[PDB]
Parts: structure tokens; C-alpha cells; sequence
DNA sequence: GTATTGACTTAAAGTCTAACCTATAGGATACTTACAGAGGGACACGGCGAAT
RNA sequence: AGCGA
DNA sequence: ATTCGCCGTGTCCCTCTCGCTCCTATAGGTTAGACTTTAAGTCAATAC
């Protein structure tokens, strides 16, 4: 037998309740209801209310629990709705079973949200909450990348019109062409295509990409020495200079903490005006710029 | 975690709820990856 | 595939109202003739160092393919040279390689 | 870093329950082909009874019965008298006129015909009342039950006695309610005294409850709420250049398991049926499955060209996993190739 | 055939020399369990925290500026009742009263 | 060389408005069961026969 | 996917 | 019919190395974009 499919014993399972008709549906949804407005009113007489009847109170709690089975007997009436529907976008998505579900909260939405005075059959209403509830589960669960529903559906409209162009002409349209028949911009036209990338697998057969992927953002592994002994130059060369200008020159470019000191600060700090500081700047950074001073440190670009 | 060349035993075993928990530094609960438009996570 | 997906619409179209043009898709079958010439592992690339090697990777015989006994399945059994091949398959050139 | 994921339901682990020999098998003595139907929701578990209170109420519900059973056979002769009265209507109806031998009692034979498929309806309805109370005379903890509409009549008449549940939280109880050491001595007795396929099955089992028996481990371990997520750089979407992004395909299990909890999560919090949440529990049951080992139970869960995907133990597993690829040898820098000549002035 | 990652390579090894002051915070969760998160001298510490469990933790210097609650979810109660009245809901509900009492005593 | 004052332009914020993405809810005829479309060694789950 | 030892 | 001893069949992990080339409607968040302010950097002259 081998019977692990979850698909089939879900509908051998949903395939134990009867289907029901329309006097049947108005006698759920008026139970429902009134189970509804019956549990709101015992809470509001809890609370600084009245002492509930014992009688009241029991029959009442009655119509609560009955109201809930009632709700619970719906939708395992339109379970097979629920499904009958899925197979139709099955094939671009993800397991059935997840789309079932979605139809399933869409079917608690529609009973929650039903109107049996306008005199109508459950079925239409309840096809719509499904589809929408799918519709947009699977929107936002689609690729490891999430795109939001509006941006979905002009992907979704460029490709029809696109996959109607190509079997209507028989060429794969231009973006200009594209831009022109949705009444928008080439450039976005390019953008949608740009958002409609869906990310490749790290793992495929060649062997796995994932062997081949250089990493470039990484270590340099000669970059790192090379900056050590940078840093080792300049400090050899601020103490050449003058200890008063080394330490201007540290906390104007930060090269004591990191933390890029400005005129009025280090001129707050040496008790003395920002103008004198940038004096003090413009001669050192002048005496830096003498070649001997600069030799040692030319090569380091 | 971080140690150095000390070394005398490699004992597996299997792990409880409360080490799993223990082990984690958050809770994800959230199924996205990415911003789509700016590539951030 | 195209027959499929022909009969697939030719009963959701509407009758009196259809054409070859509206119903036949040639996308299924210029995707399969690309997905053949290439990668496919007889569309292979044209080995051409010199003259005699761009005439002998043409005329080139391979046992192994889709539809074929892979090197998993391709033991010594296929290996030898049956007494059929005199005449019909040169039994001294093949490659040296597995 | 890692991270976690609390689960609204508690999940069997697969290594434990598939994997031949089956480990909770063995531990709770239980057949791998009856406990997949537990933990995937298709047949409820009793763990726990309460062998007083079946005991005194079942002179109570045998009462019961006999008033139950009576009342069917008020129906019964009922049956009996109205087929009766109708039978002396066909005397009066068939003797009464101008009609054949035959088939003035062809009525006859259609009315008792009637009566012996009725008999046969009130006996089989009978026997299955018979059937069922036999069941709740006999029933025991840390048993398997299939027949939901037998689960359901069961728990709703003697929703007392007992704690049937259904799946993993149920394995979990059944974990909590077990003493390992009273259950080793008691297999340590039968290897003791036994011989033949019971204690050949003493040696297998006494392994491993022996072995979680000798160690600080407890076996609440083996049904799991709260997963585990591996660091993102082992399973990094690093962008190509070009922006066609290389997700590592683990990215898409640990989705599906994320929103089936959170669907799982709201399910719950709303309030559903049944049906529902039970279907809910198993698509988690699976999701986890496929985490952990995919292509292990059922169906491989597939990917873009119906490729198999790429759970943690195929990272393991085979060939290609990390005990060979990075451990059968590593590239090494400070390296080089060519070829060699020959050097006689060497 | 390459690729690369949104980060800082930030050649600068590591420095014990100096770290910006910072104190340490706790953020007790819900269930006696506390969670320290270290902050700066000019840190802004919060009135609560997502700690390292991962509810929400308040610090153990009694403040309590205010849970706030937010809107309630849209219940069932809520869209019964923008679509329909007090009184008719009412009169329902003694139909189906009246309907279990006439079942039950006759 | 070192430390100042008075224009004179300049980058870095601060803010106001805003404008443009983005998340969420709803759509009220009828609409009721997925799909399918090698080989070898080894062990464990199970045929065939004598005994009590 | 193809190829050399 | 169960026991114990044989056979028999079905399901599963493993096998050289190295290289090269569908739509609508609300409400809220975000950023963006430009106008305005301010600390900031510069230049010219100067006195000691």
C-alpha cells in the first residue's frame, strides 16, 4: 500500500461529511450568528452584568457551542469546494496542501463574513473569500524573496500580455514595445523585468556552482600587512614632526580613537581658537606635502 | 565554543528543547529573506 | 507538448470563432530543438585543432547518451569488439580515457 | 550564530521514527507501521487509563447497555408487530380474492424476507454495541485505536479514564508517563527466563532502553518543539553579478516550516476545526520531515525541474557530503603544477 | 564566475585599548528570566526590550510608561456588528431560544 | 614664526512639505475529492516443514 | 559537458 | 495452532587520484527633494 500520501488520505478523510444545500446553509449561518450574539451577551452580563438564569445561562451556552459546531460543519461541507478550486493554480506554486489551507482561512473569513437575507446560494461568496485568500498567500510565500501584491500583478499582466504577444506574433516583443502596450516607461519596463529575477540554486549538476564562486569581498591577505605597516609609517612620520602638530594632525583625521575631531574641538582642547588650529593645520599639512617627508610615503597609492 | 588545543573528548548527544533555546541567540519567525528593492536583510 | 496543450484549448475555445494561428503554440517545439543543440551531451562542441580532428569528431559513433548505457552502466561487456564490427566500426580507435 | 523556532506543536524527530530499526518503536514497544499512523494524524492513541473508575462504571454502563439494548429491542419488536399486522393484512389481502397459489403468498415470502434482512439489520447494529463495549472492557494505555467514528463514540461516552490523543503530542505524554527502569528490569526478566523471538525482541529493545537508561539522557528529546536554524553564511543567497541571486535550498524548507507554524500559529489563535488543525499538525509533521531528511518518508519534496532538494542529511550523506568533500582532501595554497623532464645532470 | 557580500572588511584586527564606556542593561521577560544587553554611557536605554529569549522584557527599575494596547483584531463580533443592529441580533437570539424551550419542555 | 579679526563661500545637517511606495482589506449568482501523463552485501520481514 | 595522465 | 528451524524475497548504503577548458479603496511608512540654518573651512590683512 505504502500509503504516506498525506494528499489522498486528506481526501479520503474530507470525504466522510455529506454536501449540503441552501435552506441547510441559511439554518447554519442563523445558528452561527445567534451562538455569536450569544456568547457576547453572556460576557457583557459577566462582567457588572446579571446573574444568568441557570436555565438562561445553559441554553444559552447551548447555542454558543452549537453555533461553533455549526461553523465547524460548513466548512467541512465546502472542503471539496476548497479543493476543486486549488487545482486549477496548482503547477506555478507551492504544495497543494498549502493552498488548501489558504482556501480553508478564506472559507472562515466568507462564513464569518455571511449574509443569508440577500438570499443567495454560499457557494459564490465563499469561491471569491477562497480565491482572494490564495491568491495572496501565495503572492507573499512565492519566491525566497518577497514581492508585494501590486508589484505581482504588473508582473503578472507584462506576462500575459507578453506570452499573448509572442504567440499572436511569434517574436518576443521589444521593452519599448512592452512599454508602449501597458502605457508605461521602457525603463520600467526594464525594472519589472530586473524584480521578476528569481534567485538560481547554489546547487545544481556540472557538481554545484557553489564550487566555482570566487569570493571577492573577502580577505586580500596582502592588503592587511600592507596597511599595518602603513599605519606604522605614519606614526613613524607624526613623530618626526612636532608633537603639537603630530597630535592636531591625530584628532584633525582621527587617527587616535577613530572619532574625526573638528576645529572647535581640538581648539577647545589646546585652549586655543580655531583659527590658530587651522594655521597650525595648513602649515603642517604644507610641510607634509615637502617631498622628503612624502618619499616614504608616496608608494603607499 | 573558542578554546585552543585543549582537547581530551568529543561527546555527542541528543539535544533538548531547553538547549536548543539556550543555543539560540533569537527567535525567527518571520518567512522572508531579503528587501526585494533595496537588498537588505 | 504542443499537442497538448492544441487539444488542451481546443475544447475551451469557442467553435466558430478559431484558427490554426489561435490555436497552435510554437514555443514548446523551438525550446525543445534549443534545449537539444544545446546542452545535450551529443550536441557536442566542434573539436577542431586541426583538419583531421574537425573530420573525425563527425562520423564519431557514441554509445553513451539519453536513450543510452552511461559509463554506470556501460561495463566491460559493450567494451569488446564483437567479430560484427569488421568492416561496419574500426577496432583500433577510441579514446584511451574511462 | 544560530537561531530557533518555537513551534506551536510539538514534532517527532524523523532519524528516531523512520530509520530502521525504529527507536520509539522499540522504546515504546510499538510497530513502525502503527505509530506512523499516530504521528501523522490517521489513527489516535490512549495514554493513560484508569482501571477503577472503567471498573465501577462498568457495572454502571452495563446497566446502561441493558437499558440501551432493551430499548433496541422495543424497536426490534416493533418491527415485529408492524410486520406482523402487515402480514395479516397480505392474509387478508391475498386469501381473500380470486388469486393463484403462489402468488397470493409471493407477499408471503416478501414480508419475511423483510423480516430476516430486518433481523439482520438489528443484529449487525447489535453486534457492533457488543463490539464496542467489549473494546471499552478491554481497552488499555499506550494503545492504538483506528476507526475515527470508534475514537469518537469512545472519548464522548467516556471522555473520563483516559487521555486519547492523537500524533506528537501524544508520543510526548506517553514519554512523560513511562518509567524507563521498572520496563528495563521487567525486559531483564524476560531475558532472564524467556527463549526464542521474545527474547531475541528483549535483546533488541533492552539495547537501547538500556542505553538511555545508563546515561543523564532523557528520551524527551526525541519529539522536539523548538528547531534549530543554521548560521546564514552556511546558507547564504550570495548575488551573482548580474543580480540573479544563488539561494542554498535550505532557505525554501526553512520557509515552509516558518509559514506553516505561523499559519498553524493563527489557526489556533482564530479557533478551528478539528479537521483543520489536525491537517495544520501533519503539513508541520512533514515540513520538518523534509528539513530534516528529505526523500526519506514519501515523496522527495521537489524543487524547480523536479530536482530533489538538498536537506541537512544529504549534507552528510553519500559521496558529496562534508565527511569527504573537505575531508577527502583540501586545495592548498602555496602550490603549484607542471610537467617534469628529465634531469640526468641532477 | 564570482561574487561577494554587503559587508565591512574593516582591516583594524581588534583593540582592547579603549572601549566606549558602557554600562549594562536587564530586561526581566515574562517569566523571571533576565536577559543583560550592555549599553554605551550615551546610550538611551529603553523602557522594554526584545531580549535574547525573545518576548518582550521590561527593566527591572520599576518605570512603566504605559503598555498601550493597539486597536483590537478584527473580531467576528466586530463584523456582525457593523452590518447588522443590537435589536435584530437580540430578536434572533430570543427565536432560537424560544426554539430550543418549545424542543425541550414542549 | 605665531597668534588674531572680518568677510566670504561651503558642506552638513534640520525641517516642511510632500509624494510616492507599501501593507491590508474586500470583492455577494452558481461555482464541491492531486497527481501519476547498476550491483553487491547485508539485514530484516516473512514462505515451507517436523514436533508437541 | 568535454578532455590529459 | 503455536514453536523452532530452515528457506526465501524485498529494501537499502557503498565502489583511485590528479589536472585543464484581476481589480478597487484606505491608511500609514518611507525617502526624497528642496528650502533654510548653522558650524566650518578659507582668505586677506596685521601686530608682536
Amino acid at each position: 500500500t505504502a500509503s504516506a500520501d498525506s494528499v489522498r488520505a486528506y481526501l479520503k478523510q474530507i470525504g466522510k461529511v455529506a454536501l449540503l444545500n441552501a435552506e441547510e446553509e441559511v439554518e447554519l449561518a442563523k445558528r452561527i450568528e445567534a451562538g455569536l450574539y450569544a456568547t457576547q451577551l453572556m460576557t457583557e452580563l459577566s462582567e457588572r452584568g446579571e446573574k444568568l438564569p441557570a436555565a438562561q445561562r445553559r441554553d444559552m451556552m447551548w447555542i454558543c457551542r452549537d453555533g461553533d459546531r455549526a461553523k465547524n460543519h460548513l466548512l467541512e461541507a465546502n472542503l471539496r469546494l476548497v479543493v476543486s478550486l486549488a487545482k486549477r493554480y496548482t503547477g506555478r506554486g507551492m504544495a497543494f496542501l498549502d493552498l488548501i489551507q489558504e482556501g480553508n482561512l478564506g472559507l472562515i473569513r466568507a462564513v464569518e463574513k455571511f449574509d443569508y437575507t440577500k438570499g443567495y446560494k454560499f457557494s459564490t461568496y465563499a469561491t471569491w473569500w477562497i480565491r482572494q485568500a490564495i491568491t495572496r498567500a501565495m503572492a507573499d510565500q512565492a519566491r525566497t524573496i518577497r514581492i508585494p501584491v501590486h508589484m505581482v500583478e504588473v508582473i503578472n499582466k507584462l506576462g500575459r500580455i507578453q506570452r499573448e504577444l509572442l504567440q499572436d506574433l511569434g517574436r518576443e516583443p521589444t521593452p519599448e514595445e512592452l512599454a508602449k502596450e501597458m502605457d508605461i516607461t521602457p525603463e520600467k519596463v526594464l525594472e519589472i523585468q530586473q524584480y521578476a529575477r528569481e534567485p538560481i540554486s547554489l546547487d545544481q549538476t556540472i557538481s554545484q556552482l557553489g564550487d566555482f564562486i570566487e569570493d571577492s569581498e573577502a580577505v586580500v591577505a596582502v592588503d592587511a600587512v600592507s596597511f599595518t605597516l602603513l599605519q606604522d609609517q605614519l606614526q613613524s612620520v607624526l613623530d618626526t614632526l612636532s608633537e603639537r602638530e603630530a597630535g592636531v594632525v591625530r584628532l584633525r583625521f582621527g587617527l587616535t580613537d577613530g572619532q574625526p575631531r573638528t576645529l572647535d574641538e581640538i581648539g577647545q582642547v589646546y585652549g586655543v581658537t580655531r583659527e590658530r588650529i587651522r594655521q597650525i593645520e595648513s602649515k603642517t599639512m604644507s610641510k607634509l606635502r615637502h617631498p622628503s617627508r612624502s618619499q616614504v610615503l608616496r608608494d603607499y597609492l | 565554543m573558542l578554546d585552543v588545543n585543549f582537547f581530551d573528548e568529543l561527546r555527542i548527544g541528543l539535544a533538548t528543547a531547553e538547549d536548543i533555546r539556550q543555543w539560540s541567540y533569537g527567535e525567527v519567525k518571520k518567512p522572508e529573506t531579503i528587501n526585494y528593492r533595496t537588498l537588505k536583510p | 507538448r504542443m499537442e497538448r496543450v492544441v487539444r488542451e484549448r481546443m475544447t475551451t475555445q469557442d467553435v466558430e470563432a478559431i484558427t490554426p494561428q489561435t490555436l497552435i503554440n510554437i514555443r514548446p517545439v523551438v525550446a525543445a530543438i534549443k534545449e537539444f543543440f544545446g546542452t545535450s551531451q551529443l550536441s557536442q562542441f566542434m573539436d577542431q585543432n586541426n583538419p583531421l580532428s574537425g573530420l573525425t569528431h563527425k562520423r564519431r559513433l557514441s554509445a553513451l547518451g539519453p536513450g543510452g548505457l552511461s559509463r554506470e552502466r556501460a561495463g566491460l561487456e559493450v567494451r569488446d569488439v564483437h567479430p560484427s564490427h569488421y568492416g561496419r566500426m574500426c577496432p583500433i580507435e577510441t579514446p584511451e580515457g574511462p | 550564530r544560530m537561531g530557533h523556532i518555537e513551534l506551536a506543536a510539538p514534532v517527532t524527530h524523523i532519524w528516531y521514527f523512520k530509520g530502521v530499526p525504529s527507536r520509539l518503536g522499540y522504546l515504546l514497544d510499538l510497530a513502525p507501521k502503527d505509530l506512523e499512523k499516530i504521528i501523522y494524524f490517521a489513527a489516535y492513541v490512549i495514554t493513560s487509563v484508569d482501571e477503577e473508575m472503567r471498573h465501577n462504571e462498568l457495572s454502571t454502563l452495563e446497566a446502561e447497555m441493558a437499558v440501551e439494548r432493551k430499548a433496541v429491542e422495543d424497536q426490534r419488536d416493533g418491527e415485529l408487530e408492524a410486520r406482523a399486522q402487515k402480514l395479516e393484512a397480505d392474509l387478508a389481502e391475498l386469501e381473500a380474492e380470486g388469486a393463484k397459489a403462489d402468488a397470493r403468498r409471493k407477499v408471503r415470502d416478501g414480508g419475511e424476507r423483510e423480516m430476516r434482512q430486518i433481523r439482520d439489520r438489528a443484529q449487525r447494529e447489535l453486534d457492533r454495541l457488543e463490539d464496542i463495549w467489549s473494546t471499552f472492557t478491554k481497552l488499555a494505555p499506550k494503545q492504538l485505536i483506528v476507526d475515527e467514528n470508534l475514537y469518537r463514540e469512545l472519548v464522548d461516552r467516556y471522555g473520563e479514564y483516559f487521555t486519547g490523543a492523537m500524533g506528537a503530542e501524544s508520543i510526548q505524554k506517553l514519554i512523560e508517563n513511562f518509567d524507563i527502569d521498572a520496563e528495563a528490569e521487567s525486559l531483564r526478566d524476560v531475558i532472564r527466563n524467556g527463549k526464542g523471538q521474545k527474547k531475541l525482541r528483549a535483546l533488541k529493545r533492552l539495547k537501547v532502553v538500556a542505553a538511555f537508561q545508563q546515561s543523564g539522557n532523557s528520551p524527551m528529546g526525541m519529539v522536539l518543539d523548538a528547531v534549530p536554524v543554521i548560521p546564514p553564511e552556511l546558507r547564504p543567497m550570495v548575488q551573482l553579478d548580474g543580480g540573479r541571486f544563488a539561494t542554498s535550498d535550505l532557505n525554501d524548507l526553512y520557509r515552509r516550516v516558518i509559514n506553516r507554524n505561523n499559519r498553524l500559529k493563527r489557526l489556533i489563535d482564530l479557533g478551528a476545526p478539528e479537521i483543520i488543525v489536525n491537517n495544520e499538525k501533519r503539513m508541520l509533521q512533514e515540513s520538518v520531515d523534509a528539513l530534516f531528511d528529505n526523500g526519506r518518508r514519501g515523496r522527495p519534496v521537489t524543487g524547480p525541474g523536479n530536482r530533489p532538494l538538498k536537506s541537512l542529511s544529504d549534507l552528510l550523506k553519500g559521496k558529496q557530503g562534508r565527511f569527504r568533500q573537505n575531508l577527502l582532501g583540501k586545495r592548498v595554497d602555496y602550490s603549484g603544477r607542471s610537467v617534469i623532464v628529465v634531469g640526468p645532470q641532477l | 564566475l564570482r561574487g561577494s557580500r554587503l559587508g565591512a572588511v574593516s582591516y583594524e584586527t581588534d583593540r582592547n585599548h579603549d572601549l566606549a564606556p558602557r554600562q549594562i542593561a536587564r530586561y526581566r521577560t515574562d517569566n523571571g528570566e533576565e536577559f543583560e544587553v550592555p549599553f554605551a554611557d550615551d546610550a538611551e536605554i529603553p523602557g522594554t526590550w526584545l531580549c535574547r529569549n525573545g518576548m518582550e522584557g521590561t527593566l527591572i527599575e520599576g518605570d512603566l510608561p504605559e503598555p498601550k494596547k493597539v486597536k483590537p483584531p478584527r473580531t467576528h463580533w466586530d463584523m456582525l456588528l457593523e452590518r447588522r443592529s443590537i435589536e435584530e441580533l437580540e430578536e434572533l437570539l430570543k427565536e432560537r431560544l424560544e426554539l430550543i424551550r418549545s424542543r425541550r419542555r414542549g
